[PDB]
């Protein structure tokens, strides 16, 4: 189990 | 050409070393870059499945509709069109400067431009509107299934809890979009992850709770239908099947996206879960009209 | 003959005679 | 009876489902 | 008079068995493709004629299973067939206003002989029957029943005491008398040498689709579209037994105790004549069972259906 | 972070130097590497679109089709399931050692697995069966649309020319399959695409010719239908619209797939054109039943 | 001796006769499977003869050879009150052609009832219908004079096209399962009516094979 | 314009 994440410029899926 | 002859050798472990901001060396193996590329490819596969499924549900909803200008028809067309537009903007993000290994490894911020930031903010705005459309459809479903009851005690309370969950997750997606837009407006290499996880867990629990309400109220409606005969397959069984589908399947996909290993690009399984939570309603309307006319034909 | 009972009699007689149940 | 009240509830939920266009 | 009833007279001896009457299938094969319109036994038990909406009239062999002669037709839309008792003349009519006497000879399928054609009716010809080697009785949709001749090729007498379409005809195997049915229901018997009608019976406001004389020749049965069967006597003008989807076809056995019958949706059924009760329904046919006729000798029975099949039963006296 | 402070500098022209079988230096720009990754991601996007469109068409066809076990239903279900299974094996190929930048940059046959060779052979077999189902569907379409006419000389000639094009396309696809399979089992760095280009042009010309035949025959049936009254929008107009769509849109996508710039991964647009040539018939059946029950019950 | 008798002696003549009988039977079934039949029922003295004559006793097998297709038209006639018995034979037919004498009002009413019963009979449930209004010129002449109050429940005097459209709507409002029904106004000088029957038969076979493969 | 190209181990599109 892990927390979901973005990248620096990734939008919000 | 010294290493071609060797029958046993692992070129996945060999060293790519490039100029970067941490230093001129910056060594990394081929397997980690291939993990990055497989993450981007898996994101592209899931958003392609999203875009194709929404495009064909839009076409079939334009063709296989008995009634147009109906409110749920318009809400579903807005939902599927926003899925198509968000998947298009995500295709334009994946083939762009941010996703590229020219910036995913070498963190030079001159590669990024203001157009990519505008496209980022546009994609976040379209996701906020998509969550608003999804919660609008779910609250419309609950508010139309809970009309008609003569004991409006648990019904109004459940509808207000559903409205509170819907406006709560739309507000959480909205503040996540504004917080991400200001932090990208300040520094192009900065990210916020708490509000995203909050809004995603709120969206998953919203779909789970409203699907629970729909399944239990459809079970009670089918039991009240068995009092009036009617042990035939009907529209209410289609509604129960698709409501239990939206209860079980995207919950399992959300649990799988939180459960699998990170850094393989499978975190966008929440999109496929959101997609099936959208498609629970148009495919049930298609199946309901088809079963109605096929039962009148048979 | 005018009476129907002789008609019923000749029907039942013609079906009764020359019969068997060999099965 | 509760036959009639349940049937009226069923008719109203089916008619509002058909008006809102799920059916 | 009316108080005499066959069931009440037959109360002294009821049925002996009511189930498991022996019937042995002999043939389930045909070369036909359309529904059997009519089939009829020759006077000797050797051969059976049949036709369909296809062009052929087939002579079948009762003992074996294969076909002796297959005669094509001038008119494809045949409703009835006949074989002369001399068994050298064959007849057809229906939906063409013309009765056609072919001659079967030299064991071939050529249909080399159209001996005579008769154009006297302005309506369809439903039933054909042979009196002897020379005469031929047919009944039309118009009121006439004409007896043409093979040498003379002209009518002798026209019995037209009926109004409505005449669907069938009956000749006893033995005087020389016939009977007919109609839509405006009547079952007159005629001596067939005078134009007047010898007898008449109850109308019941129904159409009558099937006529058979009893094997002794003194009684008559008439089936209808409402499922009713009448059992009148040749004499004394009295109704005897009503047997009440409709009756398309009837026949008796050589004994005369059981009547094979054809219903519109029930199927083939056997009735005990004395008891008046159902014994031995025949669900063997796949399609709608057009007709049943038993043999003159009585050893065999023949059944035909819409599924283009013939079923020859051959019981041990049933 | 020396060039991180630098406002203007181009990392796309910065040079990766890595080891390869052709030489120790093997200098490459980031533009070439991101060209490789963008081509792989574009293939992933189009195959996700293909897989999602075919999967949702299979689900809706299982829900809204009146008469199952009809031959065109079985051919459509087989072709859609072969698009799904082909796309699934192509997903298995894109995330693997053949498409990876480990092998696409360093030509090491040690990384090539024989299980991947089995995947390659299975993919070519599924592709041949897919083209067989497509040509079966189009030959069935012509062989049914030319029934009824009383001069069976131009109709038999066009049906035979269609069957000739179909048999030629299936045989050329099978020739390409075995001609690639035996060489890949022999040498892992060799290929044969001229037979593949011939079979692709045969497939595009088969779709275009049978769609021309269906468009002309349906326009003649519409003009001969207007002679008998019957001027309403009906199933024949639905068939003419879908056949004109399968005439114009996949031929334009084939022309674009042969027209656009190479080494961009746009060459798999032929799979979207064949996808729409597949989907012309289930959407026509959906529209036809969902406007036939509308016109004849509502 | 009425047994099966498989082992009978003169079986050579039997197996030399049954096989030539069987090849004749299969020959004529293969001949009469390809043909296309048209019923042309109408009513008595309705003017079927005029439309069949410009297309070119009892039942008249008016067979044509258009191309590789071999038509057949059965000129029925001598109508009778119990046609339902022998109407079972025409299950095989592709279509019924119907002829309506427009000027005759009582024959119009009786033919409307006959059209209804033949339109919703069991045997013709598959088979589509073609309708011919035989007296378009006589109805255009006599629609100005004497409107009949059995027709027009609600319908002004107007032209004849109004009223004619009422009739061509009430004919089309009689099919339960929405079989193909084509309608035509034919006159004694109607040059274009063979085109109608050929176009109707081709449209019939197209809509009977595009719902047998499954595209509709 | 360009003839369609298959990479050395790429399968058929
Ligand atoms: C019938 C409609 C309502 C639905 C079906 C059509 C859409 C699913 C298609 C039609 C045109 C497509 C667009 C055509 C071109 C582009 C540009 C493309 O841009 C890039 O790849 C940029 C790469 C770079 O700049 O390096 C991204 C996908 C997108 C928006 C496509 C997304 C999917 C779209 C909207
Ligand atoms: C009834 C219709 C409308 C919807 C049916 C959809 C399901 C059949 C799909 C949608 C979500 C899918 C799941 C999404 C993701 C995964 C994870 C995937 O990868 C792993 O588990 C990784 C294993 C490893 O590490 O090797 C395996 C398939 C699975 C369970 C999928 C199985 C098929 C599922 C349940
Ligand atoms: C129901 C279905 C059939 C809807 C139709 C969808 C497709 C027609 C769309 C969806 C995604 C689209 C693709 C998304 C992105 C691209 C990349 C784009 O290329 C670039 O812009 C990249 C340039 C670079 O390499 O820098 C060319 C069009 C293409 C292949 C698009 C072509 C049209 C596609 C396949
Ligand atoms: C919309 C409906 C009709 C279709 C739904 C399809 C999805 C549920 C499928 C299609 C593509 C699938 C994905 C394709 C590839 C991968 C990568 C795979 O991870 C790997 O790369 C392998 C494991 C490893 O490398 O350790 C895990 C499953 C996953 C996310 C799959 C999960 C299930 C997905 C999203
Ligand atoms: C009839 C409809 C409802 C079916 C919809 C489900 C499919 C669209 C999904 C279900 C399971 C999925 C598969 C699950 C796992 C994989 C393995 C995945 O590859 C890997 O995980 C890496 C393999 C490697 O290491 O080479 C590629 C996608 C694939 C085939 C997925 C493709 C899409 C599939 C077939
Ligand atoms: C069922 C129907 C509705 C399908 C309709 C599909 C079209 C809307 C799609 C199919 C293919 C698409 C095209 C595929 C690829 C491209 C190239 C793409 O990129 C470029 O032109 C490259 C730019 C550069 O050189 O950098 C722009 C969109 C375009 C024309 C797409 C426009 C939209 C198209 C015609
Ligand atoms: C080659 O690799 C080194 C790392 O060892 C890197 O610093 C350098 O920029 C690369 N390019 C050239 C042209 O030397
Ligand atoms: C990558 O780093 C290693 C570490 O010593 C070095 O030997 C090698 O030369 C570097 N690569 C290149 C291409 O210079």
């Amino acid at each position: 189990w892990h927390w979901l994440q973005l990248k620096p410029g990734q939008p919000m899926y | 050409s010294n290493l071609f002859y060797d029958p046993t050798y692992n070129p996945g472990q060999s060293t790519i070393n490039y100029t970067s901001i941490y230093g001129n060396g910056s060594t990394i193996t081929f397997d980690e870059l291939q993990g990055l590329v497989n993450s981007t490819v898996t994101q592209a596969i899931m958003f392609g499945v999203r875009c194709g499924a929404a495009a064909l549900t839009l076409i079939v909803m334009w063709m296989t509709s008995r009634s147009r200008k109906t409110p749920i028809f318009i809400i579903n067309q807005v939902s599927l069109f926003l899925i198509i537009l968000h998947s298009a903007l995500y295709f334009k993000y994946l083939l762009s400067n941010y996703s590229s290994v020219t910036y995913a490894l070498t963190g030079f911020p001159q590669f990024i431009s203001r157009g990519d930031v505008h496209v980022y903010g546009a994609t976040n705005i379209i996701q906020v509107l998509l969550v608003a459309s999804i919660e609008t459809s779910l609250v419309f479903q609950i508010k139309v299934i809970f009309t008609g009851d003569n004991f409006k005690r648990i019904g109004l309370m459940l509808t207000s809890i559903s409205f509170t969950l819907g406006i709560a997750t739309v507000t959480m997606y909205f503040v996540s979009a504004v917080k991400g837009m200001i932090v990208t407006y300040n520094d192009v290499s900065a990210t916020q992850d708490k509000y995203f996880n909050a809004s995603t867990i709120l969206l998953a629990s919203s779909i789970n709770f409203m699907s629970f309400v729909l399944v239990v109220k459809l079970i009670l409606a089918i039991r009240s239908r068995r009092f009036l005969g009617l042990k035939q397959f009907d529209s209410f069984h289609i509604l129960l099947i698709m409501s239990c589908q939206s209860l079980l399947v995207p919950s399992i996909i959300f649990i799988l996206a939180y459960s699998l290993k990170p850094n393989q690009g499978t975190d966008v399984l929440t999109t496929v879960a959101t997609l099936l939570a959208v498609l629970s309603l148009p495919l049930s309307s298609m199946w309901a009209t088809a079963a109605n006319n096929a039962s009148k034909t048979n | 003959r005018i009476t129907a009972s002789n008609a019923c009699l000749t029907i039942i007689n013609y079906t009764s005679n020359t019969k068997d149940y060999t099965l | 009876a509760k036959f009639i009240l349940s049937a009226v509830t069923d008719l109203i939920i089916q008619q509002n489902l058909k008006k809102i266009g799920i059916i | 008079i009316q108080d005499a009833s066959l069931f009440q007279m037959a109360n002294k001896v009821t049925s002996l068995t009511k189930n498991k009457i022996n019937l042995k299938p002999n043939i389930v094969l045909k070369g036909h493709n359309n529904k059997i319109s009519d089939f009829r036994w020759s006077r000797d038990s050797k051969r059976i004629l049949s036709a369909s909406q296809d062009g052929f009239m087939l002579i079948w062999d009762s003992a074996s299973g294969l076909k002796q002669n297959a005669i094509p037709l001038d008119s494809q839309w045949v409703l009835s067939c006949a074989i002369s008792p001399s068994s050298t003349l064959v007849a057809s009519a229906g939906l063409n206003n013309n009765c056609t006497i072919y001659r079967v000879s030299k064991e071939n399928r050529v249909a080399q002989n159209v001996a005579s054609i008769f154009k006297g009716h302005t309506c369809y010809i439903s039933d054909i029957e042979f009196t002897d080697n020379a005469h031929i009785l047919t009944a039309s949709g118009d009121m006439t029943c004409a007896l043409w001749d093979i040498p003379k090729a002209k009518r002798v007498r026209e019995y037209s005491d009926h109004l409505g379409d005449v669907l069938a005809l009956a000749i006893p195997e033995e005087s020389n008398t016939f009977a007919s049915c109609g839509s405006d229901g009547y079952t007159y018997i005629w001596d067939s040498r005078s134009p007047s009608a010898v007898q008449s019976f109850y109308v019941n406001d129904s159409d009558i689709n099937a006529l058979r004389f009893f094997k002794d020749g003194m009684s008559i049965v008439a089936g209808s579209d409402n499922g009713a069967i009448n059992m009148y006597d040749l004499r004394s003008d009295c109704s005897i037994a009503t047997f009440s989807q409709g009756v398309v076809s009837l026949d008796f056995s050589a004994s005369g105790r059981l009547m094979y019958s054809c219903y519109t949706d029930i199927g083939c059924v056997v009735w005990d004549v004395l008891k008046g009760e159902i014994v031995g329904k025949l669900e063997g046919h796949g399609g709608r069972v057009t007709g049943v006729r038993s043999s003159p000798d009585g050893l065999a029975v023949c059944t035909g259906s819409w599924d283009s099949t013939m079923k020859i039963w051959s019981p041990g006296y049933q």
